[PDB]
DNA sequence: TGCCGAGGCCGCTCAATTGGTCGTAGACAGCTCTAGCACCGCTTAAACGCACGTACGCGCTGTCCCCCGCGTTTTAACCGCCAAGGGGATTACTCCCTAGTCTCCAGGCACGTGTCAGATATATACATCCTGTGCATGTACTCGGGATATTG
DNA sequence: CAATATCCCGAGTACATGCACAGGATGTATATATCTGACACGTGCCTGGAGACTAGGGAGTAATCCCCTTGGCGGTTAAAACGCGGGGGACAGCGCGTACGTGCGTTTAAGCGGTGCTAGAGCTGTCTACGACCAATTGAGCGGCCTCGGCA
């Protein structure tokens, strides 16, 4: 039961790092 | 003018009929409107069913005929 | 002795709303429709007959249109009818805009 | 025809005329749908007055 | 036609899809009466907002 | 202040996509046709040619009722001008 | 079938007001609305059910319900007839 | 006097529209269909339109004769207004559920043909039903006098 | 309590209606007919089902003041009722159109054979239009410099 839930929350964690990362890297230039 | 004679208390009738208790005066000049217009609309079809059968007086068939075009259809004089 | 404002408006709706007689005098009413029909075509002729069917179709349209502007009044908090009230009950129905 | 059972007996007159039919065919609500297309000729309207124009 | 691709080239486009019909069958002034029936399939809407309801 | 939902107006206006969800859509008249007959099939195409019908009558109708609210002096549409705009049009 | 009207959800109306030109509806509009749509979805699927019924198809097509709007005045083009 | 306090003009920074440029993907225009079956041309024996006094039906016409129109003004409250209060319609956010995509997969049935029947059309004889006409009363009407209801 | 009004009941009132009649045109009645399409038979498609997944939307809440809603507003006329005007109402006839009949002859339907127009074909074969992204512009609000009016 939870788990669908709790690896679609993961995959929304791991969405959210890599544009924190993507974001993050835009104030380079 | 003959539509003038649409005269102020025929006016009061129909809307007594209608059930309106109390008409402002600008009523009279606008409701002329929109009769005048409404007899343009169904004379143009009669006169057209009249000048197809090549006869020159309009006949009861051909108002109701043109009335029943429109969809405003009336029963009493030849459906 | 004289009645109050509103008496009389509402003793005619009663009476004009029991019988089924024409409103609009006879020779005024023939005298309109000759002279609309001669704009399209000049020199007609009516069936006795083809004029009352013209009276007693105008007559339940007007008739139908005030029922159907009173209730705009209503709605609008007044009881007295305007020309803005026939402009929205003829828009609704779709005849002039 | 039928309907007007309760409307010309009602009214102690015999001889069906123009004004019923209307004050009927306008009042039975299955039927009014068939003939919404049709006015009746001296046929005159059912009575109303709404109820903000009586006196309160 | 005429008055259609007549607005598919105010829009700066070569193909008259669908709404420019619309535009045109539901804007000229004798079109809107011989076509009231219609309702034009993806056709969508003339803009308009209200004089009242804008401000100031 | 108040300018957002005008800002719709002009959005909504512009395109002229379908605006209901088309599933739930959908199943709605695959219920409310049962009740003519059991076990109907529609072909892809009838549903949307609904759909295409109904958001057409749907907005002709905000349309017709806006027009009685701006009658009575407000902005807001309220029931008593929907009731209004069916009675006079005569459904 | 459950209770699928609810399915036309409040922000889809509201989408559909914003396209007829409203500006603020009443809370009271929606279920209203709702209620307007049914009643207009059972005249037509009625219709478009009795012309399938007559030509002995079970499955409902695009003219059938063409044919349905065509006579209540409401006539859409772009599926054919 | 004083002071200053309050006062009036001009570069940052952000936030919609606006118009521009990139590249790529089905969907449009067009070709050749080819293929075939409808349009045409060519007869025929065919129906039904149509240009045309006369019997005469009624559309229109010259009169007088009256209500409902036509005119006035008092008043009467209808309808408008403004300003205040309350909330409920609205806004902006976070979590959440499913709408929507695609993909596989079957058989339901809508599709299509293959035969040829009970169907309904058409004729002739015809009887009968139905129309148009002519013809008594019975009522639904218009009026006058009094009772009951309702307004002010 | 008084007054105008609606309601109600009986006398007296033309003709409307329902009927009987002559008679005519058409509904019936029988035999014949092919062919509509009923029915039966398979063809092959989509309508449907059934899964996995994201991301869009939907639902929820929170804060709140806009807008509605209400009261109380001040201002002017539709209504009331009367006086008062002319106009809608009820008869005499002309002849012009409408109908209707006659013989007017124009065209269509049908069945004929020939043939080219159209509408299903393609991966046609691209590339308008479709996103995707970039760039410009205006406008608005917030800092900052500077004369003058009211106050010590």
């Amino acid at each position: 039961l939870t788990e669908e839930m709790l690896l679609k929350r993961e995959e929304r964690a791991r969405k959210r790092r890599l544009q924190a990362a993507r974001r993050a890297e835009e104030h380079k230039n | 003018d003959n539509i003038q004679g649409i005269t102020k208390p025929a006016i009061r009738r129909l809307a007594r009929r209608g059930g309106v208790k109390r008409i402002s005066g600008l009523i009279y000049e606008e409701t002329r409107g929109v009769l005048k217009v409404f007899l343009e609309n169904v004379i143009r079809d009669a006169v057209t069913y009249t000048e197809h059968a090549k006869r020159k007086t309009v006949t009861a068939m051909d108002v109701v005929y043109a009335l029943k075009r429109q969809g405003r259809t009336l029963y009493g004089f030849g459906g | 002795h004289r009645y109050r404002p509103g008496t009389v408006a509402l003793r005619e709706i009663r009476r004009y709303q029991k019988s089924t007689e024409l409103l609009i005098r006879k020779l005024p009413f023939q005298r309109l429709v000759r002279e609309i029909a001669q704009d399209f075509k000049t020199d007609l002729r009516f069936q006795s007959s083809a004029v009352m069917a013209l009276q007693e179709a105008c007559e339940a349209y007007l008739v139908g249109l005030f029922e159907d502007t009173n209730l705009c009044a209503i709605h609008a908090k007044r009881v007295t009818i305007m020309p803005k009230d026939i402009q929205l009950a003829r828009r609704i129905r779709g005849e002039r805009a | 025809v039928l309907e007007l059972a309760g409307n010309a007996s009602k009214d102690l007159k015999v001889k069906r005329i123009t004004p019923r039919h209307l004050q009927l065919a306008i009042r039975g609500d299955e039927e009014l749908d068939s003939l919404i297309k049709a006015t009746i000729a001296g046929g005159g309207v059912i009575p109303h007055i709404h109820k903000s124009l009586i006196g309160k | 036609v005429l008055e259609l691709a007549g607005n598919a080239s105010k829009d700066l486009k070569v193909k008259r899809i669908t709404p420019r019909h619309l535009q045109l069958a539901i804007r000229g002034d004798e079109e809107l009466d011989s076509l009231i029936k219609a309702t034009i399939a993806g056709g969508g809407v003339l803009p308009h907002i209200h004089k009242s309801l804008i401000g100031k």
